[PDB]
């Protein structure tokens, strides 16, 4: 017996919805100008509907423009409506956003987890974690660990924990040549024990979740030989996660 | 609703347009959403002559809100001294208390605005008066290294 | 552990800020043109640390501030470039520093800063001087921290933050500006000097006898509070050298890095000081919380550490003495369980116009009466929402007001922790 | 070397299967390129039927671990190695007097066994 998509329900499109004074107030010196543009067709045209337009529907011009603000936006607010609208899609268009979509937001994304209000990292992850599940890991595993060797601390806590979330949620069957697989012992855990042996303590404890959410995926024993290399000291730190974490 | 505009007007001080919306039968003591009047907004933000144009047009001195503050309080809290007096000239509640225990002598000296403080005093405040935590106003500057206020309080 | 990167923002920043380069611009023997005229190695030991010319970034988004510096006394000195001003000014609105305005312009902020670290031999860290009842000065400041603390992790972050007090200012607003601000402070910064405005007007009405103080008569205090913690960093000594040791031997936990800074002799805007005091008098001048540049009783609660710099020549067996006596005699008021938690430091060169000097820098458990006093105002001010429009307009929740009271009362409740902890 | 598993001295071949029986159990379940004791099974073959009953028994242990490391995918391959590797394991291994050195051959031909589709 298989289950149904609930998706087959009947598409909307919102592309019709948008203002004339949109573009230039999103695109203004006023701060105001955009938080409201962008609030507008949040709260009026994108958190009503329930799925949007999979048929000949070319979101890149409207994504492409989030993903300006979300990266270089001044406007910690801006950002935060900007990264809640990413996900509504993302969320309400499920399987479109194959290379295009999720790579014109994904590294600004990933950018941006060097915020640290709050509100703010709630709503850049919790995209980051819409652009993961429905293109996972189609360009997220590299950029992923390009950005856990970045220079700002926030950031690399952030997308290590982000690594973290994909993982427990990775998904067979191939077979094991995997993407996962391919760059295992020469990325993923290469740049994983420098989140590991990171001068932080805060860092290296999502380091050691991160490792142990590995070990779960890929066996224990396959991993025992950067094992071997880290401390004792360390090591029981990792197994105490390795015992608590589900994939 | 032409109370509303009243309270729009009260708060951020458009004292012409006060006189516009009175002029055409606005409530003087309309509530917003947490029960304040235009007299509440105008002695929070310091709009004395619109608190003198409501007063005499029947204002509430001693109406309260949601929360159980008065225009006093609110005046007292702020430090708007000008209002301080007109409040209490038009029968305001000198020891009138709120929801969290206090007086608008709780509020002055809090924010220490002294000379607001001995007006208070002097229209007959609870000195003794007491919060919900039991605090006095003489407690608050013992507790607040306020030696000007201490000497002000016992007065 | 060489240069330090000074930064002073909004009108107060400036002020004490440019007060400060006056004193030590003197103390260094560096003239408004920017030459020496001094007379001694001692001098030059390590000036690298402070200039190159001061290096010294002024910000503020009222642009009126410019030409307040510039025609002050040694306005001339700092870099044209390192001048970095808005158009339009904060009005007391820490979310117009932080979120608003004030984020538009840290940008140009942080470019001046790169370019004065990019030329330094080996950085220290930062040296932040601001208001935190404003609105530029503790909105732009905390924002600019945290932007320098995510681009250099690898450097001390120390401020001069002064606290408003209805004694100096009427403004209402400012319990909310200076709790926001110090929900800042305690996430991003090594140490903080906390320079109390009420404790400033206490001193120069009743110690100095000054019917009504200015604020020249106030910054006065502070710049020579700030020439003497700093004693240790700009001449030649083997205690509390650089920034880091510093709060290395001052700092037991990251977030209780709050210093009740306090020194003596206390004198007015240029009156002479008749019989210059002896190390005994000075070393008294320590619990004398009528020293204390905080609002707070050292007797009301406990020392963690106390760093003692001693400026002059006098006798460092005696200075010794001193100090072993006044902590053993006093025994209850340090705490036992962090043994020698008092450092002493001589420096022979002394402060302007004075023989002998000494600043008693203190993590005394009692500052949580300070954070008491802001905290009650901004709850009395937050449960009536006066005022919050302003906030909320700028792009701030409601929710983060709750944050920030709740974590500077959970860091009230960490100081009070320490104090009633015993050894046993 | 590994090559020493076909080395003169006896205890230089002992030691090789001890490494080898260490490589079984330490090396990847997916498999290097060195695990290649499969695509010529003659090797194990051989080392079965050691010449030296205590370097043999060391050989037969190493190829029970080998032929349990094999339980991941995918070896399809095991047709081959029934027919090159239970000739000598019953041959030299049942047949032996040694208590160790038939046991394990034995469970040895039990995983070829399982290996197959049938028996
Ligand atoms: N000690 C001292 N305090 C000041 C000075 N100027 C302003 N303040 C205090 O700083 C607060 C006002 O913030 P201010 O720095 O003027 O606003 P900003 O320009 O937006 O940073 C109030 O608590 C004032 O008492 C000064 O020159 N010296
Ligand atoms: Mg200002």
């Amino acid at each position: 017996n298989a289950v149904d998509p609930f998706e087959l329900l009947p598409p909307s499109v919102i592309l019709d919805k948008f203002p004339a004074d949109f573009q230039t107030r999103i695109s203004s010196t006023k701060w105001k100008d955009r938080v409201e543009a962008l609030e507008e067709i949040h709260n009026n045209v994108l958190k009503p509907v329930k799925k949007l337009a999979h048929k000949n529907q070319d979101y890149s011009d409207y994504l492409r423009v989030l993903a300006n603000v979300i990266q270089k936006d001044a406007n910690v607010q801006a950002v935060t409506i900007a990264a809640n609208s990413v996900q509504l899609l993302c969320n309400s268009l499920r399987s479109n956003f194959t290379r295009s979509y999720g790579a014109i937001v994904l590294v600004p994304l990933l950018e941006r987890t060097k915020e640290k209000k709050p509100s703010v990292n709630e709503a850049i992850c919790s995209a980051l974690d819409a652009v993961a599940t429905y293109c996972g890991f189609d360009d997220c595993l590299e950029e992923t660990l390009n950005y856990m060797k970045h220079k700002t601390p926030q950031v690399r806590i952030e997308c290590t924990k982000f690594l973290t979330r994909m993982l427990q949620g990775w998904k067979s069957d191939g077979p094991l040549q995997n993407q996962l697989l391919f760059k295992l012992l020469p990325e993923v855990t290469t740049a994983v024990l420098k989140i590991v042996n990171d001068t932080q303590p805060t860092t290296r404890n999502t380091g050691f979740e991160c490792f142990a959410t590995l070990m779960k995926l890929v066996g224990e024993r396959e991993l025992a030989d950067p094992l071997e290399k880290l401390d004792n000291l360390k090591k029981k730190k990792i197994y105490e996660y390795y015992e608590k974490v589900e994939v | 609703d032409l109370g509303k505009k009243l309270l729009e007007a009260a708060r951020a001080g458009q004292d012409d347009e006060v006189r516009i919306l009175m002029a055409n039968g606005a409530d003087v003591n309309a509530t917003d959403a947490s029960g304040l009047t235009p007299l509440h907004l105008a002695a929070t933000y310091g709009h004395l002559e619109i608190v003198e144009v409501l007063l005499k047009h029947g204002a509430d001195v001693n109406a309260i809100d949601i929360m159980g503050s008065t225009p006093l309080h609110l005046a007292a809290l702020i430090g708007h001294l000008e209002i301080v007096e007109v409040l209490l000239k038009h029968g305001a509640d000198v020891n009138a208390v709120d929801t969290w225990g206090d007086t608008p002598l709780h509020l002055a000296a809090i924010m220490g605005h002294l000379e607001i403080v001995e007006v208070l005093l002097k229209h007959g405040a609870d000195v003794n008066a007491q919060d919900k935590f039991g605090k006095t106003a003489f407690d608050i500057s013992i507790d607040n290294g306020n030696e000007d206020l201490a000497e002000i309080l016992q007065k | 552990m060489r240069e330090i990167v000074h930064i002073q923002a909004g009108q107060c920043g400036n002020q004490i800020g440019a007060k400060f380069w006056e004193v030590i611009s003197d103390e260094h023997g560096i003239d408004p043109t920017g030459s020496y005229h001094g007379d001694s190695d001692l001098q030059l030991e390590r000036i690298n640390v402070y200039y190159n010319v001061p290096r010294a970034i002024l910000v503020d988004l009222e642009p009126g501030t410019m030409d307040s510096v510039r025609s002050g006394p040694f306005g001339q000195i700092f870099r044209p470039d390192n001048f970095v001003f808005g158009q339009s000014g904060a009005g007391n609105n820490w979310a117009k520093g932080h979120y608003t305005e004030g984020a538009e312009l840290v940008d140009s902020v942080l470019d001046v800063v790169r370019k004065e670290s990019e030329s330094c031999d080996c950085l220290q860290g930062f040296q932040l001087t601001h208001s935190l009842g404003g609105g530029t000065g503790s909105g732009m400041g905390t924002l600019l921290i945290s932007k320098i603390r995510e681009e250099y992790p690898d450097r001390i972050m120390n401020t001069f933050s002064v606290v408003p007090s209805p004694k100096v200012s009427d403004t209402v607003v400012e319990p909310y500006n200076a709790t926001l601000s110090v929900h800042q402070l305690v996430e991003n910064t090594d140490e903080t000097y906390c320079i109390d405005n009420e404790a400033l007007y206490d001193i120069c009405f009743r110690t100095l006898k000054l019917t009504t103080p200015t604020y020249g008569d106030l910054n006065h205090l502070v710049s020579a509070t700030m020439s003497g913690v700093t004693t240790c960093l700009r001449f030649p000594g083997q205690l509390n050298a650089d920034l880091r040791k510093l709060a290395v031997n001052m700092v037991p936990f990251p977030r209780l890095h709050f210093f009740m800074p306090g020194f003596a002799p206390l004198t007015s805007r240029g009156s002479q000081q008749y019989r210059a005091l002896t190390v005994p008098e000075l070393t008294q001048q320590m619990f004398d919380a009528k020293n204390m540049m905080a609002a707070c009783d050292p007797r009301h609660g406990r020392y963690l550490t106390v760093a003692a710099v001693f400026r002059g020549r006098m006798s460092m067996k005696e200075v010794d003495e001193q100090m072993l006596n006044v902590q053993n005699k006093n025994s209850s008021y340090f705490v036992e369980w962090i043994p020698n938690n008092v450092k002493t430091a001589v420096c022979d060169i002394p402060p302007r116009g004075l023989k002998m000097s000494a600043t008693f820098i203190g993590n005394s458990t009692a500052i949580q009466e300070l954070f008491k006093r802001i905290s009650e105002q901004f709850t009395a001010m937050f449960r009536r929402k006066a005022f919050l429009h302003w906030y909320t307009g700028e792009g701030m929740d409601e929710m983060e007001f709750t944050e920030a009271e709740s974590n500077m009362n959970d860091l009230v409740s960490e100081y009070q922790q320490y104090q009633d902890a015993t050894a046993d | 070397l590994e090559q020493r598993a076909s080395h003169k001295v006896w205890k230089a071949r002992l030691n090789a299967y001890q490494e080898l029986n260490n490589l079984f159990t330490k090396s990847s379940v997916i498999p290097n390129d060195v695990a290649n004791y499969w695509l010529d099974p003659e090797l194990f073959a051989s080392y079965i039927v050691d010449s030296n009953v205590v370097a043999q028994e060391n050989a037969i242990i190493a190829l029970h671990t080998l032929l349990e490391y094999i339980s991941q995918v995918p070896n399809v391959s095991t047709s081959k190695l029934r027919l090159q590797w239970i000739p000598p394991l019953v041959e030299k291994g049942l047949s032996s007097s040694r208590a160790a050195t038939k046991a394990k051959a034995t469970d040895c031909i039990m995983l070829l066994t399982q290996s197959d589709t049938s028996i």
